[PDB]
């Protein structure tokens, strides 16, 4: 039963650059290999069949090659809209099997996140929980760090973070972090601060509010 | 022209059964092999069944053999997948796909959740506001697909809807924001339209400053 | 940060590995150029072929011994769609006489600074020239930045629009002929803040300057 493997989990490439995604079959599969592109929020789209043939409408910059066990999808002249997970697949035999997926991201100038903070609504306090939200908008390096400080005291264990996929036009990210707290705990302290560090900041940036204002 | 449209995904208890359907159009359905592929939360793709054009040949991987069966109706132009003895590990998005080797067209997917938990509809809370940022917090729902649009889908510039996170309570939660001209606040009305079909919950939340 | 790659030099005639050379390359490349492959060529051997591709940390190179080593030479001409020559460059590679050198855009040679591949047609991105021979190729390019010069004067609105400062500023990188004052707030005079704001038309200000109102801060 033939397995296919993609050894690259993540590749980073600049616009106009070249990027080669690799695929290794555990047995000779001739050219019975296919490639797929999955853009975020979308279902997989068929790019290449039998190792090197493009479907009508797939642009020339997508090139598949290989035979036997080693297969390759080369994206030349990469566009910011080419970001996606790219999957290879062997259909030489049943079971049909897929590689694990190679995420292709675009590199761009460092971009500093714009930071906002949201107090909990009055509907939510009425019901007994308090959710405080920190938004970090349109930044590059995906890497970032959010610290929730209550009355100047750093928290942990009551925060969850979420990151969008890379935007297809500009090539930025956005991040949401939620500080969840009981209504009891919420109105005991006054100062709620969101401490943000990132490569585009020379120092941590803090947004904050006082409960009530 | 080619279109494949799946339905029937639902929340099912472990050990249960459920049947998926796929309505096919834009092509001569009875001439094509057809398949089902699922995608797990870790985004891995796993092929689950294929059927020849006339139904004579069907194929399954060992992970599902004896529990899943594939059929078609070449009069209704419909593909089916019956599943029984469902396990937690069958939780996936199920795609219908054309042909039986590579897959040249895929549908949009329908979502199967195998769990002992019960449906719960979301609470919807406003994230109240150069540019201003406003948004919408969608808290404590369980079966997974929630959809969020702004102003009935007409406002898309600057919208960021964040992936759902799994809270320690077993409930999902999610935020959606958008950036707008600050001078539009107090003229324009901004509505976040939340739909959680697993609970037949539909909310249109006006988000305003205060 | 950099990437460690192992070059596997393999003699397919001898059916033996001749050398496995570890090298370091930029962290975000997946294709190693011929110049690196031949820099670390084991002595007595010549390049026959390589797909350049970094495959789970390895580049595979077919090499051969006791053959004559010759340059493939490529004169690349970069032209813009109207036939005007941006630049010309010659790149070379050495390998076994008569085998194929494959020159690949962005690994073995680069576009002129400020240019990209033209969106007006399909063209090849790899050029195959046998070692011991000379070839030519014209690649069609277009400017990356379409910014135009626009003349602007900042003008004191509380003193009868007296000129404070001015110059010729680059705007409209997309090239649609419209520009916005966000593109020139970098240039507002130091003691002043910009009051006249919005969109403006490039073609209108190549000869007489656009006057933008400004006022003294605080
Ligand atoms: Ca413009």
């Amino acid at each position: 039963e033939t397995t296919v493997t993609q050894s690259q989990k993540f590749m980073s490439t600049s616009v106009g650059d070249r990027v080669s995604v690799t695929c290794k079959a555990s047995q000779n599969v001739g050219t019975n290999v296919a490639w797929y592109q999955q853009k975020p929020g979308q279902s997989p789209k068929a790019l290449i069949y039998s190792a090197s043939y493009r479907y009508s409408g797939v642009p020339d910059r997508f090139t598949g090659s290989g035979s036997g066990t080693d297969f390759t999808l080369t994206i030349s002249n990469v566009q910011s809209e080419d970001l996606a997970e790219y999957f290879c697949q062997q259909y030489n035999s049943y079971p049909l099997t897929f590689g694990q997926g190679t995420k292709v991201e675009i590199k761009r100038t460092v971009a500093a996140p714009s930071v906002f903070i949201f107090p909990p609504s009055d509907s939510q306090l009425k019901s007994g929980t308090a959710s405080v939200v920190c938004l970090l908008n349109n930044f590059y390096p995906r890497e970032a760090k959010v610290q929730w400080k209550v009355d100047n005291a750093l928290q942990s264990g009551n925060s969850q973070e979420s990151v969008t996929e890379q935007d297809s036009k500009d090539s930025t990210y956005s991040l949401s972090s939620t500080l969840t707290l009981s209504k009891a705990d919420y109105e005991k302290h006054k100062v709620y601060a969101c401490e943000v560090t990132h490569q585009g900041l020379s120092s941590p940036v803090t947004k904050s509010f006082n409960r009530g204002e | 022209e080619v279109k494949l449209e799946e339905s029937g995904g639902d929340l099912v208890k472990p050990g249960g059964s459920l049947k998926l359907s796929c309505a096919a159009s834009g092509f001569t359905f009875s001439s094509y092999g057809m398949s089902w592929v699922r995608q797990t939360p870790d985004k891995r793709l796993e092929w689950v069944a294929t059927i020849s054009s006339g139904g004579s040949y069907t194929y399954y991987p060992d992970s599902v053999k004896g529990r899943f069966t594939i059929s078609r109706d070449n009069a209704k132009n419909t593909l089916y997948l019956q599943m029984s003895s469902l396990k937690s590990e069958d939780t996936a998005m199920y795609y219908c796909a054309r042909r039986g080797f590579y897959f040249d067209y895929w549908g949009q997917g329908t979502t199967l959740t195998v769990s002992s938990a019960s449906t719960k509809g979301p609470s919807v809370f406003p994230l109240a506001p150069g540019t201003a940022a406003l948004g919408c917090l969608v808290k404590d729902y369980f079966p997974e697909p929630v959809t969020v649009s702004w102003n009935s889908g007409a406002l898309t510039s600057g919208v960021h809807t964040f992936p759902a996170v799994l809270q320690s309570s077993g409930l999902y939660s999610l935020s959606s924001v958008v950036t707008v001209p600050s001078s539009s606040l107090g003229t324009q009305t901004y509505i976040c339209n939340v739909n959680h079909k697993p609970s037949n919950t539909k909310v249109d939340k006006k988000v305003e400053p205060k | 940060e950099v990437q460690n790659v192992k070059i596997n030099y393999y003699d397919e005639d001898a059916e033996k590995q001749v050398a496995e050379v570890p090298v370091q390359v930029s962290i975000d490349t997946s294709c190693v150029n011929m110049a690196i492959l031949t820099r670390y060529m084991p002595e007595g051997y010549a390049l026959v072929s390589s797909d350049c591709i970094i495959r789970d940390g390895y580049v595979y190179v077919s090499v051969k011994k006791d053959v004559e080593i010759r340059e493939a030479v490529l004169h690349i001409t970069f032209e813009t769609p109207n036939g005007e020559v941006v630049t010309t460059e010659t790149v070379t590679a050495e390998g076994a006489d008569g085998e194929d050198a494959v020159f690949r855009l962005g690994v073995d040679f680069n576009l002129p600074t400020g240019y990209k591949l033209s969106n007006d047609r399909d063209q090849v991105t790899e050029i195959t020239i046998p070692f011991g021979s000379t070839g030519g190729h014209t690649m069609v390019v277009e400017k990356g930045d379409l910014s135009s010069i626009v003349k602007i004067q900042f003008v004191d609105a509380e003193n009868n629009d007296e000129v404070v400062a001015g110059g010729d500023y680059f705007v409209d990188g997309d090239g649609d002929g419209i520009f916005h004052t966000r593109e020139i707030t970098e240039w507002v005079p130091e003691g002043y803040e910009l009051q006249e704001v919005g969109d403006f038309q490039v073609e209108l200000y190549k000869e007489t300057p656009l006057q933008l109102s400004v006022t003294k801060i605080k």
